[PDB]
């Protein structure tokens, strides 16, 4: 059915369109991967414009009907989940294996004769590559968080953060610590809640043991501060989605009064109704009040006196960090209130900065929690954006490192060894994977020539400078010049990529250059 | 033989001045008075004037053929 | 040589808007003086007008290029302040700006020659003022006679004779000795049929537009009364939601019958504990202004009704009567009114306008209302414009004293004064300033040309009669040639050509300040 | 087949090519916009009746809608450039563009990578701010001198606007205004107020701060000795916290009795305002008719209409508070001034207050001849006092006119002496844009571009560096004779601001559009 | 003097394109190489020059690369009067070609 | 056509902004002019140096080493005028061409 609008690719064409395409799509990312990338303009479908060189939101926000790079969306889709880092390297890796696999296609060779050689020069590579790997948590363990401090500061050097950045490393290091055990090394990004605020400067970016958010108080003359209470327990916080007040229809009241007798009985019962509901947080003794809808005057009044800061209209989801981190629950009504209901927590207060109006509050622990939120300030909104991610990127650094101990210099001097060792055992195969080897080695060093390119280097010149300065001394990794240092041998400028990061790089994209091969024939229909 | 293309001065209409104007004034009120120049006198002779209908009327009344004359130009 | 090579041509946007502004002066300026050739007009709906009015035809000639937009701007300011001329102001902003098109050609930059006009402006003033014979508005006789012989253009020139001084007392009343801006709009013209022109009344305090009370126990004579502007209307109630009003028996009729009487009578009353003798509504056709059942009720208590008052009224009855307006009645007070010596309604064939007079109000100021009279149409209205163009005149005396020769002679003994004085400058002042000169030989060029005279040989006679004579020499229609214009008494006051140059070299740098035009939504 | 669905694609040498040529034309519509010399640029709607006649280059730049996403760039660049100051958003967009052009040039013909031009603008950068920081002179002693260079600054910053007429009388209107504050450069001390009539000369200073709105129905026109409190309340059908019953009758004559309940706990509402002893009653919202004849027979005065604007200036001058709560007559501030009277400026009854507690603040009045002069002289007001108030934090002071942008030409050429190789070319294009100001200054001026600015900079290239661009005789002469400084942090913000643009442009060799809704 | 300013250093702009040109036809790189020729020969240290084997700059003198003076200088003076014979000719008119 | 285009100088005064620069040039080939009267033994290696310059770009700088000693030695023998006809070039087939001589003859 529905012949008409069907294309189809089989044979000698197939073959040649699919890796052309592959290139014109990667060819846009290949010029932004590097801490020098250039960056991208990129229009939203309702017309707002956003800047950024990440390839993973490039292929996010491209918007294509090709499944071939459909397929290369999916690979920085995978590679953003498992690790975070390097979605616009895999991608370019992989491309750099295609257009060496089509160069074997007009020599002749099958293309399952290319897949089983990108697979056996990558278990060759990956044994390689684990040999020459490095320990870091080893011996002293301050020397391992000086490392992981620094390793935060390359990761943040190619970002807006680079400015303040001594104090933005120490915030992904304290943040992986605080949710993370020695013995268990898990580190789950969803128990750091990210989150930034426009306004002030941003070395003022903080780390809280606890749930911040940024609301003030339903009344001005309530108590900024809320303490313990002299010895009692904790600081108890209810979470309520009913307000304390006499109930009101939330769409339409109309209530007609017949007679003055209805009248004199409403007078009397809202005005008690008043008193019934406050004394329904000292029958559940609690502290800080938080409820999805708001008060009137006369509830703001009975607060105050008390002593109960009420706050209005918060988000179910940050009413769940709360339960979350102060071991609270959300209570539906007032009726099913209780003790072990409310947030245990050490310290409530709001907490201002500067001249600005946010006046923000904190809930304090006071010892090591499950769950924190990363606090980021900024002097303009794309700047607190750029840093939630960057930090975000660094959490998934930290992640790795924590994770496997092994580490591997990077910047263009681990894919340098890779073709290295690839390119002297080539010789020794003597098979159909002889032309697959060596292509396999000219592909790694696409990715050197890829971040000189985009340095003011010359991709040519740099790629045998790299090759000849760690042949005559020694296989040691030798990076580049990108970052403007002093000069080569990122080991003595401490630039530290995750060896489980670079494997699964290195993998991911060699499947799916195979299965770009495994497919000889693309039917495509019309869209119903 | 017209006059038209300005080509400048930019206005919502056509704009004829100078001499085009002053011929189109005489050509106008030529031919409205070519009308009534046989009819003049007792010997003059008198017209059919039709109307947008299809019918007529024959008078040889000046003043009936000048009001039942249609002039498109404003100078005639 | 070699220079400059401009490879984006901004410079023909500027090029293309002066000629273009130009094109509209080149129609223009055959429209100047009495001998001036009339201009076809034929509107988008079809409809075919004809007019020599510099003002009116390029308020109907739909003018669309922006450019060419301003040039109706500069005609609304003479207007505003000369009040006669706008074609002449017109004519020289198209020389400067074709003086501008020859020094575009010689490498000038436009804000060169921006900033050249206006120093030859500014010492263009002063040199009038050279010239200028001063007046003193102590003489009521060179006051009469500017006004008399300016309306001689007009419908009726004979009965000028007693137009004039009315013109003249009109302004002088309302003027002291010493006044820079004395306001026209405060002399109010109000113009009704029937009577005839020699009658003709100036009235101190106002004068409105419409009859009393046609009804039972209308009054239409008070003496002592007290005015005020009403903008409430007096109406039984009338909710704006739903409302039903079902009446099927006799005592159900008299029962809202009543109860409205008695709404409105509230409302009589509360006019008449603050002594209010006459009313002025304003008039709103949406709904009822006063109930029929509230006149009788003010007519009892003999108090002067006047409905239908329009809005452009209601702006100059709280000048004149030195009043404030009324929104409500709870804020309808005694002190918001005015004092009135007396306030009748004068019928004259049929008439029945109502005049006051005797504001006696300390908030009083320069305002005075005219009664027109007359019984054709062509009338009432051109003796509004006679009277308009007459009371610009004295106008133009009490803000600049003295007033110079007509007949495009100013024009060239500045010309020539001015074109003596670039000689003793060096650089750039010499060139520029001898184009302005130039600029200004185009008001008597026209003048002699609209009167079929010979552009080059009237000119060269003027030119030499005021280099021994002076400016009572110019241009004459009356005795079609060169001749005396102060014997002729042609007389055109000093501020017409001191607000001509200088409405003139702002317009010109308004445009030369332009060097593009954009699509900006 | 990529993309789709009515997309617009750039490629590396397309996206390149669009962005120089799209943002040189941005800055080739506000490049005669800028100096005091400067013209002005007409735009046109659909309505073609709108057209409008301005040199503002902020207002031209946010009309004009524009098709290129990177032009839009500097459109939220120039936004922000608005925001901080409001002056010299003009000199920031053409900067950025003319670095841009010789961008075009730097990869082109020089061969040069972007990154090193980038590099290369960052170390020109850092010397056009060093440059500006040697030739910084700040005068914090002889505070008549200091005032004489807040004159100079003001005049330079009602240059190209309609003031420049009166500037003279506004400068010392500006300066006069600036040093009765003497404190926190807040410009809410500061009121604007527009009146119709006479020249603009006749604008005058009141220390007084004059409100816009009167008070009451009929009360005297002078208060004195008036306490004033400041209040946000509703006034009209007041049960307070009987919330919940409303008026069900079979006839409007039970409805009128009920309706006498509404004024009767309005009355004891009103009684408890009453105690706290005021003079002056001023309420945000509006005033229904019989609470208002209420506070007319207890004497107090009403203000009603009073917007957020209102409200904040009278928490600056007199120091009152919200005060949402009626219900007790202690534990609140109130405010009070000597005199409160009611005149006529234009035809419009105002208030002139006298007498406030510590008044820093003060009102200019503004005399203009028809509302488009005075809603163009607003905001010419405006952006000079942001200025001025920017002046008071930071005393130091540089030689405009064209030596300021020559004298940071140099030191960009003195620092390029040492540098790399692939550097040199870009320091040497962010000198040559630097020159490229004052080549444009003189040519909105009709002068000759090529032959002057080569005089000054052989001028300031050996010794005596003083003299700038004069724009009036056509000759060299030394700014600070002619009265022409500009403001330290005004410069150093026009070096970051255009530099951090062009940073911005040239990380940018694609654009992708995603599919339009 | 203000016009002869540019006029002056368009000279020795053109002076610079040699040395652009030569390492054109080198194949090397003339904007890294031109560039660093003229920050080193500027500060102090005037000796070396482009060298069109190696692709780095070293010393002309210890290469043994010279130029006679004479021929130098006749290189400079025709180049510098054929320029202005040229720019000076504002017309062209070419007869009737027989 | 820079000075033209872009800037708007005058040709005549382009021309004498080339006659006040290339004076410049000529002085400062002036002052950097460096020669050796003395050591005639180190001017013998000038000149073949100068020789290595003026066979470069053309065929003969494959043999130039023994091509620069050759015409250096051949202006060594004459010391006297500068007249080429003292000098005359007979061309051979056959053979590279370093087995090129020199005969005094």
């Amino acid at each position: 059915k529905d012949q008409g609008n069907k294309k189809r690719q089989h044979g000698l064409e197939a073959k040649k369109s699919h890796i052309l395409a592959a290139r014109s799509v990667a060819s846009i990312i290949k010029t932004s991967l590097g801490p020098r990338g250039l960056d991208k303009i990129l229009i939203s479908p309702d017309g707002e414009i956003t800047i950024t060189n990440d390839g993973a939101t490039i292929l996010s926000q491209m918007e294509l009907d090709n499944e071939i790079a459909k397929l290369l969306v999916q690979l920085s889709k995978s590679q953003d989940d498992e690790i975070g880092d390097g979605t616009t390297g895999v991608v370019v890796l992989a491309s750099a294996l295609l257009d060496q696999a089509l160069e074997l296609i007009q020599k002749g060779i099958h293309p399952i004769k290319i897949a089983n050689g990108f697979d056996e020069a990558a278990k060759l590579a990956i044994s390689k590559l684990e040999e020459t790997c490095d320990d870091i948590s080893a011996s002293n363990d301050e020397l391992f968080r000086d490392f992981l401090l620094r390793a935060a500061k390359t990761s943040l050097g190619s970002k807006i953060v680079s400015k303040d950045h001594d104090r933005f490393a120490e915030m992904a290091v304290e943040a992986v610590i605080n949710v993370m055990d020695k013995d268990r090394k898990d580190v789950d990004f969803d128990l750091i809640k990210m989150q930034g605020r426009v306004g002030g400067s941003i070395s003022d970016s903080k780390l809280i043991n606890g749930v911040i958010l940024d609301k003030d108080f339903s009344h001005p003359q309530m108590p900024k501060c809320v303490l313990p209470k002299e010895g009692s327990d904790g600081v108890k916080l209810a979470i309520l989605t009913c307000p304390f007040e006499p109930p009101k229809p939330k769409t339409k009241h109309k209530l007609d009064i017949s007679s003055v007798e209805e009248y004199q009985k409403l007078q009397t019962y809202e005005q008690d109704k008043f008193k019934e509901m406050i004394d329904d947080v000292k029958k559940a003794g609690a502290d800080v009040v938080i409820c999805q809808w708001g008060f009137d005057d006369e509830a703001n009044h009975l607060l105050l006196q008390n002593d109960l800061p009420a706050v209005r209209w918060v988000g179910g989801q940050e009413l769940e960090h709360i339960a979350i981190s102060t071991n609270g629950r959300i209570v539906p009504r007032f009726q099913d209130l209780s003790k072990d209901k409310l947030g245990t927590c050490s310290r409530i207060y709001e907490q201002e900065f500067g001249t600005t109006k946010d006046r923000m509050l904190i809930i304090e622990q006071s010892k090591e929690t499950k769950t924190v939120t990363c606090f980021v300030r900024g002097s303009n909104k794309m700047i607190v954006d750029e840093a939630e991610r960057a930090l975000h990127d660094s959490l998934c650094v930290v992640r790795n490192l924590v994770k496997d101990s092994r580490v591997v210099y990077g910047g263009g001097a681990a894919e340098v060894t890779m073709s290295l060792a690839v390119s002297e055992e080539a010789d020794k195969q003597r098979g159909i994977d002889q032309y697959a080897f060596r292509g396999f080695a000219q592909a790694l060093d696409t990715i050197p020539m890829t971040l000189a390119e985009n340095s003011g280097l010359d991709p040519i010149g740099t790629l045998s400078t790299l090759k000849s300065k760690q042949l005559k001394e020694k296989i040691s990794n030798i990076g580049v010049d990108c970052l403007g240092y002093g000069s080569n041998d990122m080991k003595e400028l401490f630039v530290v990529d995750p060896f489980i990061g670079k494997k699964q790089q290195i993998l991911l994209a060699t499947q799916l250059c195979r299965m770009i091969l495994k497919i000889d024939n693309v039917i495509i229909s019309g869209k119903d | 033989f017209n006059n038209s293309r300005s080509d400048t001065l930019f206005l919502g209409g056509e704009k004829i001045s100078g001499d085009d104007i002053r011929n189109q004034n005489v050509l106008a009120t030529m031919a409205v008075a070519n009308v009534v120049k046989s009819s003049l006198g007792p010997v003059g002779l008198d017209k059919m004037l039709v109307d947008d209908i299809g019918d007529f009327t024959v008078t040889n009344d000046g003043a009936t053929i000048l009001s039942l004359l249609d002039v498109q130009h404003p100078a005639g | 040589n070699a220079t400059f090579k401009n490879k984006e041509k901004p410079q023909e946007v500027r090029k293309a808007n002066i000629i273009a502004a130009r094109s509209v002066a080149d129609a223009i300026r055959t429209s100047l003086g009495p001998k001036g050739m009339d201009k076809m007009i034929k509107t988008s709906r079809g409809e075919i007008i004809i007019s020599n009015d510099g003002h009116t035809i390029l308020k109907q000639m739909a003018i669309l290029h922006p450019v060419a937009r301003m040039l109706v701007e500069v005609s609304a300011a003479q207007d505003s302040e000369a009040g006669d001329g706008t074609t002449s102001v017109v004519i020289l902003t198209g020389a400067l700006l074709g003086a501008a098109e020859r020094l575009l050609n010689k490498g000038i930059h436009p804000t060169i020659i921006a900033d050249s006009f206006q120093s030859a402006a500014k010492r263009s003033v002063d040199i009038l003022l050279e010239m200028c014979h001063k007046v003193s508005l102590s003489d009521r006789e060179q006051l009469v006679r500017a006004a008399s012989t300016s309306l001689s253009s007009k419908i009726v020139s004979q009965y000028s004779s007693f137009l004039a001084p009315l013109a003249v007392d009109s302004v002088l009343k309302i003027s002291d000795e010493n006044s820079k801006n004395v306001d026209l709009n405060d002399i109010r013209l109000v113009k009704k049929v029937g009577g005839t022109i020699d009658d003709t009344e100036m009235i101190d305090g106002v004068v409105l537009t419409q009859t009393a009370i046609k009804s039972a126990g209308g009054p239409t004579r008070k003496e002592k009364a007290k005015i005020g502007l009403i903008q409430f209307q007096i109406s039984p109630p009338k909710p704006d939601t739903e409302n039903n009003i079902i009446v099927n028996d006799y005592r159900q009729m008299d029962k809202i019958l009543k109860e409205e009487r008695a709404y409105l009578l509230n409302i009589c009353k509360k006019i008449k504990k603050a002594k209010c003798n006459v009313l002025l509504i304003q008039k709103s056709i949406l709904r009822d202004a006063v109930n029929d059942l509230a006149l009788h009720f003010l007519s009892k208590l003999n108090i002067m009704v006047v409905k239908d008052i329009e809005r452009e009224e209601i702006e100059f009855l709280s000048k004149g009567l030195g009043c404030k307006p009324i929104a409500d009645i709870e804020l309808f007070t005694e002190d918001r009114l005015g004092s009135a010596d007396l306030v009748e309604e004068i019928d004259s064939d049929g008439s029945k306008i109502v005049r006051v007079t005797g504001i006696r109000n300390n908030n009083a100021r320069p305002t005075v209302s005219v009664v027109i009279r007359g019984a054709n149409n062509m009338i009432i209205d051109e003796t509004e414009r006679s009277l308009h163009d007459a009371l610009c005149v004295i106008r133009c005396l009490v803000k600049e004293r003295g007033l110079i020769a007509g007949g495009g002679a100013p024009e060239i003994e500045i010309s020539r004064r001015l074109s003596k004085e670039a000689r003793s400058m060096e650089g750039v002042q010499a060139f520029i300033w001898q184009e302005f000169a130039s600029a200004l030989e185009v008001i008597p060029t026209t003048l002699a040309e609209n009167a079929g005279l010979n552009s080059i040989k009237v000119v060269t006679e003027l030119r030499s009669k005021h280099e021994n004579g002076e400016l009572n020499d110019g241009i004459s229609v009356r005795r079609s040639g060169t001749t005396n214009t102060y014997e002729e008494h042609i007389l055109q006051p000093v501020l017409v050509s001191t607000s001509a140059i200088t409405l003139a070299s702002e317009c010109v740098k308004s445009i030369l300040r332009i060097d593009d035009i954009a699509f900006s939504r | 087949q990529i993309f789709g669905d009515q997309v617009t694609e750039e490629r590396a040498e397309n996206a390149r090519l669009s962005a120089f040529v799209g943002a040189i034309a941005v800055g080739d519509l506000v490049k005669s916009t800028l100096g005091p010399k400067g013209m002005d640029k007409l735009l046109q709607s659909a309505s073609s009746n709108t057209c409008m006649v301005t040199n503002d280059g902020a207002t031209i730049l946010k009309s004009i809608p524009l098709d290129n996403p990177a032009a839009k760039v500097l459109v939220n660049i120039s936004k922000v450039q608005d925001d901080e100051v409001g002056d010299g958003t003009t000199s920031v967009t053409v900067l950025s563009a003319e670095l841009l052009r010789e961008a075009e040039k730097l990869i082109d013909q020089s061969k040069i990578h972007p990154q090193t031009i980038i590099e290369g603008y960052r170390l020109a950068s850092a010397a056009a701010l060093d440059a500006l920081t040697k030739a910084a002179v700040d005068n914090s002693h002889d505070k008549t001198m200091f005032r004489e260079d807040l004159i100079h600054i003001a005049k330079t910053t009602l240059s190209s606007k309609i003031l420049s007429q009166d500037k003279d009388h506004f400068a010392e209107l500006a300066t006069n205004a600036i040093l009765r504050l003497k404190g926190s450069t807040n410009l809410e001390h500061i009121q604007i107020i527009k009146i119709l009539g006479g020249k603009l000369s006749d604008s005058f200073l009141d220390e007084g701060f004059i409100l816009a709105k009167k008070f009451g129905n009929n009360q005297p026109k002078r208060i004195e000795n008036a306490k004033i409190l400041i209040a946000n309340t509703t006034l009209d059908t007041d049960k307070v916290k009987i919330f919940g019953t409303k008026f069900k009758v079979d006839s409007t004559a039970k409805l009128a009795q009920l309706e006498k309940a509404e004024r009767e706990k309005m009355k004891n509402k009103i009684a408890k305002i009453s105690k706290f002893g005021i003079n002056t009653f001023i309420n945000r919202q509006l005033i229904y008719d019989y609470p208002e004849q209420l506070f007319t027979d207890l004497g107090i005065n009403s203000i009603e209409h009073a917007d957020f604007e209102g409200v904040e200036r009278l928490a600056l001058v007199t120091g009152g508070e919200v005060v949402s709560t009626f219900d007790e007559p202690s534990k609140c501030k109130l405010g009070e001034c000597d005199v409160i009277e009611e005149i006529m400026l234009g035809e419009q009854p105002f208030l002139k207050f006298s007498g406030c507690k510590a008044g820093e603040a003060c009102t200019i009045v503004l005399r203009g001849a028809t509302d488009q002069t005075l809603d163009e002289a607003e905001r010419s007001l405006h952006d000079a006092l942001s200025v001025l108030s920017q002046t008071t934090k930071e005393t130091r002071t540089v030689l405009g006119g064209g030596c300021a942008e020559m004298v940071m030409s140099k030191a960009v050429d003195t620092e390029a002496q040492n540098i790399d190789g692939k550097k040199s070319l870009a320091v040497e294009a962010f000198a040559r844009a630097l020159r490229q100001l004052p080549t444009i200054l003189a040519d909105n001026a009709g002068f000759d571009s090529s032959e002057l600015v080569s005089k000054l900079r052989s001028s300031i290239y050996n010794g005596i560096s003083t003299s700038g661009l004069d724009l009036n005789n056509g000759t060299i002469a030394d700014m600070r004779q002619l009265g022409i400084v500009e403001s330290y942090k005004l410069k150093r913000a026009v070096v970051s601001s255009a530099s951090e643009a062009a940073e911005v442009l040239l990380r940018v060799d694609n654009i992708i559009r995603a599919r339009p809704r």
